[PDB]
């Protein structure tokens, strides 16, 4: 007959469980995929473009037009999330330092946490102590970092690993082929000697033999994070229920409902005041589409890499529009208000 | 007594509040919201809602004051009433 | 290892049950763990934890260790859990190598983990009794001969032995017996003097105690590597050359450890005598074959010296890497195409290369090769160096060199195979579950025949078997069956591919 | 809104809430700062711990663990803003008894 | 200007490449039959922990007529720690 | 039918305080689970008994009473073998539509197993002859709230003989 | 319209700083409450125009930019109000839609600005 | 010719059909010669040698075909056969021929022979999971799932 549904339960919140979503759980959560970079239709009615930002299946911002996904009023509608697919993986500003630390905490080939088995067991025992606090967890991570950065080879692999550092703009560099004043490693000789064809087609490559090290792109670090063993996940201080380390690398973007993004149609003029976040979402869609176009048309590899970096910068600005390490020459636009700006400040 | 209940003299400064208290929301709201929130999420921290600050934030009645005790309506009731017996079993 | 954990959970749920697979998954995810925290975290009773642990350690899927204050911490062997998937291939290779008696021997060892002489010979004789009729009887003599042959071929090895508790620490017993493994008795077969015949299931003290025997899957994997290498050699150069390689590997089967970059030094003179008489060959033809295999760019074999005429050695790591590269090129060709395979092989030969160089060398015009490079880059098969002219390593001011690494691609492909097998098992189990009504229907229509099959089984009910409504439904059943069949076979085929990649992953790793 | 020029009501400064806490008027404080400022109704799935709509859970694709909860609208806005940053808040509900 | 997507990409983009037919021969069919028979043998063997039956309500004599019986194996307790005895 | 151990918190408004708590609880529960199928449970009918009735809390909100109650009520949920006797209220060509007597017209037998004269040619044919009984095959439930049913079950009629009616 | 009586006589009247719609026949309210932007937010948010949104204002070649700048400085030196500048630039942007006009010599563009 | 103009560059544009046709027909010649050598069965070493085709021989075969308007040189056919090598269907075997009909390589001569692929299509390609376009997006309970993955639908349907 009729499916019984309990309207309400007399419950009260006990605690909030913070945690990351996978870009895959992210895609599961979202209702529609945002593909239209442009906002409204060409007709004078200014109809919002379907499957794009400011669609009215995605929450609602105007009193007259209700939510299309949920049949509720502007006030009643809670809002629906959308998802945007990124053709290339992108770093996360909140998790940039985190990925740097993990890459310093695990190797690049064996990928396990890089400490002695006795050190691992001792840290596990100290972590088994009930009720570990936030400050204690930060101290634990710092202790593990200090004891891990003083070695070079993981127990599993034994591959040599140098220091990993941020170079410039959302860029991670690992000097695997360390230059030494002593005898050089055989692996270093193999790596340097194998530039035969590049030197053949470019003499200037040979002077660039040094200062040319392993840079960890978002895609390769995503692949590494996929293959992480579960055993080392607790040693990474990462609660498995909250999220797997692969979730830190962002390859999908949840666009939030129209409840957060206002569209103030200024009746005094022929325009609508719009949030900088919606503009940055439009720019992100444009960047993804133009990356697709350049991949189809076969542009320079360097041009594709610049497109990837500019996408990373766009996502960074969308997350936080106040960064001190952007592309000086590649001037974006002007000052904007990001999510952090909406959060912090008086 | 509050300032020394942990065995060490703890200030009323932001460092002190970070020390004796733990709530993620309060630490984020005090200063540097992005770093604190993202670090807390990275550590996968779970945060209770027993404190008054989050109770106001969460919109739930606080435990201090009138929100401490629970009320019970003295109605005419018979707990565990007589049971109609099944014959088939 | 998330896909590995998912596949292991599926396998353990399929093969042993639910409370066992829960404990196995918890151990895999958590590693070493004492028993009490295992029971608490899994939310299971103490007795169920005991049952899961015993049924797991009996099959050598998990082990235990002793730590400070005599605590017993249990650990899981995820690779060992994946190993049960290759049981059918082990059975097939034993059936091919030796008679079906050895096939049943290894099957019972796999299904029982470890067994004694008496237990295994009794089980094998019993299972061999029904395979035959006319009152003939199996004797323990042939079963014992086959088992000792298998053990001497190192396909069956002894369990770690229980240490003599009376010789060391007599008194308070440790929480665990703390078994130890002894190399010299892994193949020391004890004698069973008694010979008898197994009951044919009419349905109407222990001389071999303390010693248990298990399938040595390391021998199976070494033999499978042998088979793959000789198959590749036969595919490429000649059947006779592959025969020579197989003969020298067989010569080195017992003389070489399972983990060896090179084999023993073998001379062509003893190769000639060790070759079967079926291959009509001469000494000079053997020398020419061996020299040209040494000159084969695949460099499977190597001279390593001129003593004893033509002395030769094989390159285990190099051959495994070549096989892995061949498999990688095959799969990338099948999924992307022939021209992308050309690009992959081209960049394989040229370790560092620019994009226009690839276009010129592969003779692929613009807007076509570059899309393949971008795609095969995005699928994590490919890597870019980003050599800068400064050290800011930042924008359009650095060169990008294509460089493909075998190891990373092999690792990710192994992960992909794991997830694919997980998907196949999920699909087969879902299709089995959604059709369990028809499964029980077919079970009942066959039970009408089987139950009371000779006693009172009138012919006037044989025509009533199709009377049950499954007459069109059998169609569906057949489809399900073939799909099931197909899935299983496909999965088994994919399993072989894994043995390739993992082998490379195992040989490239030394574990210092 | 802000004030008289914008027909806005008065502002409960932090000190006023401090005094209210000192008195311990829990229900009065809750009513003043939630009911009289911004009241909203939300649905939470106990399984997922995530917000839901109209007694339905999209993430869990179910409606067997939904429940009603009164909330400040600012609190819901904060939850959604934190969701945008992929910092997903999972609410662990408990019975009032 | 790339064209605006009016209807999202399908749940399944059709593939130009088709899966290769599987291996054929006596060996493969023996593999399949062996695996399928192994399925039932491991189901019947006592190592297969049967799930506890539930939601059965009342008593009857017919319980004794549809009884399924199977023998129970035992592990070697000298190889097993004594802590795991039932 | 079958009893189910049902546990629920019941909210009683204050204007019924003069009555006994148990009777108001029973009335509200009857109003609350009447003609409402419960997912993976079956079609609830009416309350049978109240086993546990604990303290009646009052909340800082509505101000009414809330009591957590353990009790037992009857539901319809066959055990895949039960014999039913319903009436044919309609018959689609792909499958007849039987309705249990005044109970529910939601049990749909797909006509696929009676004597090999199986066809419903859309002029309302009960059966092809050589107050209708039922062997219930399966049960199924779903969440209808897919937009801001759910108990049908498959029904089979094999060659029972049916000497009373062909 | 009235949901019950059906009367379409809905009138807007200002309450004690509350905008709402009420039916004069049955005094029943059909819609109350209104959402308006605050000055603190209006000062931060940036207005967008149709041209820049659709991508226009970027297809302004060096010649058209020079022309509109000439129009601007010409109307400036004459000391005209901003409305005259707006109308002049609008007329210039309208005249520049012809193919024969844009493809002309500097003298043509200058006399066009003058006209 | 190396940096400007070029046989493949007509109007400074690469001739795709030229290289495709040349590769396919020279592979036809290589496989025909390999088949003739395989059916010769005279001797395994004679088999190996007669299977081989010299660069000058295949170049003359292309010239007698004369399909391409721009006459192809020795190194041009060498690069064509190298592209075939990159396809894995033929292999390169340099022999120590100090002089001969080629006479180009110092003390050696170029021999290309068609050989079978080392391994047929391995596993994971009989199942659509192998590098599926939505493999990364494939999920147990996502919008695309193996339960509703139309790749299984199609493959099992076949
Ligand atoms: S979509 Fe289907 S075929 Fe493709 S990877 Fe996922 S489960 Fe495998
Ligand atoms: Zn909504
Ligand atoms: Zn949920
Ligand atoms: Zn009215």
């Amino acid at each position: 007959k009729e499916q019984f549904r309990e309207t309400d339960v007399a419950k009260k919140i006990s605690h909030i469980c913070f945690g990351m979503k996978s870009p895959e759980e992210m895609r599961q959560q979202a209702h529609i995929q945002v593909v239209s970079k442009n906002l409204y239709s060409q007709d004078n009615q200014h109809a919002p473009l379907l499957y794009g930002v400011l669609d009215h299946r995605m929450g609602t911002s105007e009193k007259d037009r209700p939510c299309e996904t949920c049949g509720k009023n502007l006030a009643d509608c809670l809002g629906h999330y959308g998802y945007i697919d990124l053709e290339l993986p992108c770093f996360h500003v909140g998790y940039f330092r985190a990925v740097i630390g993990i890459l310093q905490m695990i190797c690049k080939t064996c990928c396990h946490i890089m400490l002695s088995q006795e050190e691992k067991k001792q840290f596990l025992d100290y972590l088994k102590r009930p009720g570990l606090t936030y400050l204690q967890k930060r101290g634990l991570k710092k202790k593990i970092s200090d004891k891990c950065r003083k070695k070079n080879i993981c127990h599993h692999c034994g591959a040599f690993n140098g220091t990993v550092k941020k170079c410039g703009l959302l860029k991670i560099i690992h000097e695997k082929y360390k230059t030494n004043k002593k005898v050089v490693d055989p692996i270093v000789s193999n790596f340097l000697q194998s530039f035969e064809t590049a030197i053949e087609h470019n003499k200037e490559v040979e002077p660039l033999l040094g200062r040319a090290q392993e840079n960890l792109n978002p895609l390769v670090v995503l692949n590494l994070f996929k293959r992480i063993p579960a055993e080392d996940v607790p040693l990474l201080l990462m609660n498995p229920e909250a999220g797997k380390p692969s979730d830190l690398i962002l390859t999908r973007l949840l666009v939030p409902p129209l409840c957060i993004r206002p569209s103030v149609v200024s009746d005094l003029k022929s325009g609508t005041n719009e949030d900088d976040l919606t503009m940055k979402l439009t720019e992100i869609i444009f960047l993804n589409d133009v990356i697709k176009k350049h991949r189809i048309s076969g542009a320079k590899t360097q041009m594709i890499m610049e497109d990837w970096d500019f996408l990373q910068l766009q996502c960074a600005l969308y997350i936080n529009s106040e960064l001190s390490g952007i592309p000086l020459n590649m001037a974006p636009k002007k000052w904007t208000r990001g999510f952090v700006q909406r959060l912090k400040g008086k | 007594d509050l300032m020394t209940y942990k065995g060490e003299v703890l200030g009323i400064t932001r460092f002190g509040l970070a020390k004796m208290k733990e709530s993620v929301l309060m630490l984020a709201s005090f200063e540097k919201t992005a770093d604190h929130l993202f670090d807390a999420a990275y550590f996968g921290q779970k945060d209770s809602v027993c404190g008054v600050s989050e109770c106001i934030i969460m919109g739930i009645p606080m435990n201090i004051g009138t929100g401490l005790f629970k009320l019970l309506h003295k109605a005419d009731r018979d707990p565990n009433p007589p049971k109609r017996p099944l014959i088939f079993d | 290892t998330q896909a590995e954990i998912k596949l292991c959970s599926l396998l353990l749920q399929e093969h042993f049950g639910e409370i066992v697979e829960k404990i196995g998954v918890h151990l895999i995810r958590t590693g070493s763990q004492p028993l009490r925290v295992i029971a608490h975290d899994t939310g299971t009773s103490l007795d169920q934890v005991k049952k899961a642990l015993c049924v797991l350690v009996q099959h050598n899927l998990v082990s235990y260790q002793v730590h400070k204050r005599g605590v017993v911490e249990y650990e899981a062997q995820c690779s060992r859990v994946l190993r049960m998937l290759r049981y059918p291939r082990y059975i097939y290779t034993t059936k091919t190598l030796y008679s079906d008696t050895g096939e049943l021997i290894v099957e019972e060892l796999l299904l029982n983990g470890k067994l004694t002489m008496s237990a295994v010979v009794k089980k094998v004789a019993d299972r061999l009794t029904e395979t035959m009729e006319d009152g003939k009887t199996m004797d323990y003599a042939e079963v014992s001969n086959t088992f000792v042959r298998l053990a001497d071929t190192h396909f069956v090895q002894r369990c770690p032995s229980v240490p003599t508790t009376e010789n060391s620490d007599p008194g308070p017993p440790p929480p665990a017996p703390t078994l130890v493994i002894n190399e010299k008795d892994m193949y020391l077969v004890p004698k069973l003097s008694l010979i008898g015949k197994g009951k044919r299931r009419r349905s109407s003290p222990i001389p071999d105690d303390g010693i248990y025997w298990q399938a040595n899957l390391d021998r199976f994997h070494q033999h499978f590597r042998d088979q793959a290498i000789v198959s590749a050699v036969a595919n490429r150069m000649d059947q006779t050359s592959s025969e020579i390689v197989r003969t020298m590997l067989r010569m080195s089967e017992i003389t070489t450890s399972s983990s060896a970059p090179f084999t023993q030094p073998l001379s062509s003179n003893e190769i000639f005598r060790s070759l079967p008489v079926g291959y009509n060959i001469s000494k000079q033809v053997l020398d020419q074959y061996l020299t040209l295999l040494a000159d084969d760019p695949l460099e499977f074999v190597g001279k390593s010296g001129d003593s004893g005429g033509g002395m030769y050695v094989i390159n285990l790591h190099k051959a495994l890497a070549s096989l892995a590269t061949a498999t990688l090129e095959s799969v990338v060709q099948e999924r992307f195409g022939s021209r992308c395979a050309r690009i992959f092989r081209l960049v394989l030969q040229k370790k560092h290369i620019e994009q226009k160089q690839v276009e010129d060398f592969a003779m692929i015009p613009a807007k076509e090769a570059k899309d393949m490079l971008y795609k095969m880059l995005s699928e994590n098969f490919m890597s870019l160096q980003e050599i800068p002219k400064t050290p800011d390593h930042a924008p359009s001011r650095t060169f990008y060199l294509y460089t493909v690494n075998i190891l990373s691609a092999a690792r990710m492909l192994l992960h992909r195979c794991y997830k694919s097998i997980a998907n196949l098992i999920e699909r087969r189990q879902f299709e089995t579950k959604e059709n369990k009504r028809l499964l029980e229907k077919s079970q009942r229509v066959e039970a009408i025949i089987a139950s009371m099959q000779a006693t009172g089984a009138e012919e006037a009910q044989l025509q009533e078997i199709e009377e049950m409504i499954t007459a069109p439904e059998r169609q569906q059943l057949e489809t399900l069956k073939r799909n099931v069949n197909k899935l299983d076979a496909s999965e088994i085929q994919v399993d072989e591919t894994i043995f390739l990649l993992e082998s490379y992953i195992e040989c490239t790793m030394k574990r210092q | 809104t802000e004030g008289r020029s914008r027909d806005g009501g008065l502002r409960l400064g932090e000190m006023e809430r401090d005094c209210l806490i000192g008195y311990g008027a829990s229900m009065l404080l809750l009513e003043r700062l939630m009911i009289s400022s911004d009241a909203f109704e939300v649905d939470v799935c106990g399984q997922c711990g995530l917000l839901g709509y109209s007694g339905w859970c999209h993430y869990c694709k179910s409606s067997c663990h939904v429940s009603s909860l009164r909330i400040p609208y600012a609190c819901k806005l904060l939850f959604q803003e934190l969701q945008s940053m992929n910092i997903i808040p999972r609410l662990k509900l408990s019975k009032y008894n | 200007l790339p064209d605006v997507v009016l209807k999202p990409p399908p749940l399944f983009p059709d593939t130009d490449y088709k899966p290769v037919p599987l291996k054929t021969g006596e060996g493969e069919e023996y593999m399949l039959a062996l695996k399928q028979e192994l399925r039932e043998t491991m189901k019947r063997m006592p190592y297969f922990i049967e799930t506890p039956e539930e939601r059965q309500d009342i008593e009857r004599y017919s319980k004794r007529y549809m009884k399924v019986y199977k023998e129970e194996w035992i592990p070697d307790w000298r190889r097993l720690p004594r802590e795991m005895m039932p | 039918f079958v009893l189910v151990e049902m546990v629920d918190t019941v909210r009683i408004p204050p204007w019924q305080f003069e009555r006994k708590l148990n009777d108001s609880i029973a009335e509200e529960l009857n109003k609350k689970l009447a003609n409402k199928v419960v997912y993976n449970v079956g079609l609830c009918i009416c309350l049978f008994d109240i086993t546990k009735l604990e303290d009646a809390y009052v909340f800082p909100g509505d101000g009414a009473s809330h009591t957590k109650v353990h009790f037992r009520c009857v539901v319809f949920h066959p055990f895949l073998d039960e014999i039913l006797i319903g009436k044919i209220k309609g018959c689609s060509p792909e499958g007849v539509h039987v309705s249990l007597g005044f109970f529910d017209d939601i049990l749909i037998p797909p006509e696929s197993l009676q004597q090999p004269a199986k066809f419903d040619e859309a002029e309302q044919v009960w059966v092809w002859e050589y107050g209708e009984e039922i062997r219930f095959r399966v049960v199924d439930e779903s969440f209808v709230d897919t937009s801001p049913y759910t108990l049908v079950g498959s029904i089979s009629e094999p060659g029972l003989g049916l000497l009373s009616w062909w | 319209r009235c949901p019950d009586c059906g009367s379409t006589e809905l009138v807007e009247d200002s309450h004690y700083s509350q905008s709402q719609l009420v039916c004069s026949d049955c005094g029943c309210v059909v819609t109350e409450g209104v959402l308006t932007t605050t000055f603190s937010d209006e000062g931060n948010l940036r207005e967008v125009t149709y041209s820049r949104s659709t991508g226009e204002n970027e297809q302004v070649s060096r010649s058209q930019q020079r022309g509109l700048r000439r129009v601007r400085d010409l109307c400036r030196v004459l000391q005209l109000p901003p409305t005259f500048e707006d109308t002049a630039v609008a007329y210039y942007q309208q005249a520049y839609r012809h193919s024969g006009i844009r493809a002309a010599r500097l003298q043509k563009k200058e006399v066009l600005v003058g006209c | 010719r190396s940096v400007t103009g070029g046989a493949w560059y007509s109007d400074q544009d690469f001739e795709s059909e030229f290289v495709e046709v040349l590769n396919q027909q020279c592979f036809k010649f290589l496989q025909s010669k390999a088949e003739t050598a395989r059916e010769s069965k005279q001797n395994p070493m004679i088999q190996r040698n007669s299977s081989f085709a010299s660069s000058h021989e295949v170049w003359k075969y292309i010239c007698e075909l004369g399909i391409s308007k721009v006459e192809l040189s020795m190194e041009d056919i060498e690069t064509i056969l190298n592209t075939l090598i990159y396809d894995g269907k033929v292999e390169m075997t340099i022999i120590a021929a100090k002089e001969g009909t080629v006479g180009s390589v110092d003390g050696h001569m170029k021999l290309y022979r068609a050989v079978n692929p080392i391994i047929p299509p391995t596993g994971l390609v009989r199942a659509p999971c192998g590098l599926c376009p939505v493999f990364d997006d494939c999920h147990e309970g996502g919008e695309i799932s193996p339960s509703n993955c139309i790749y299984m639908t199609e493959w099992l349907e076949f």
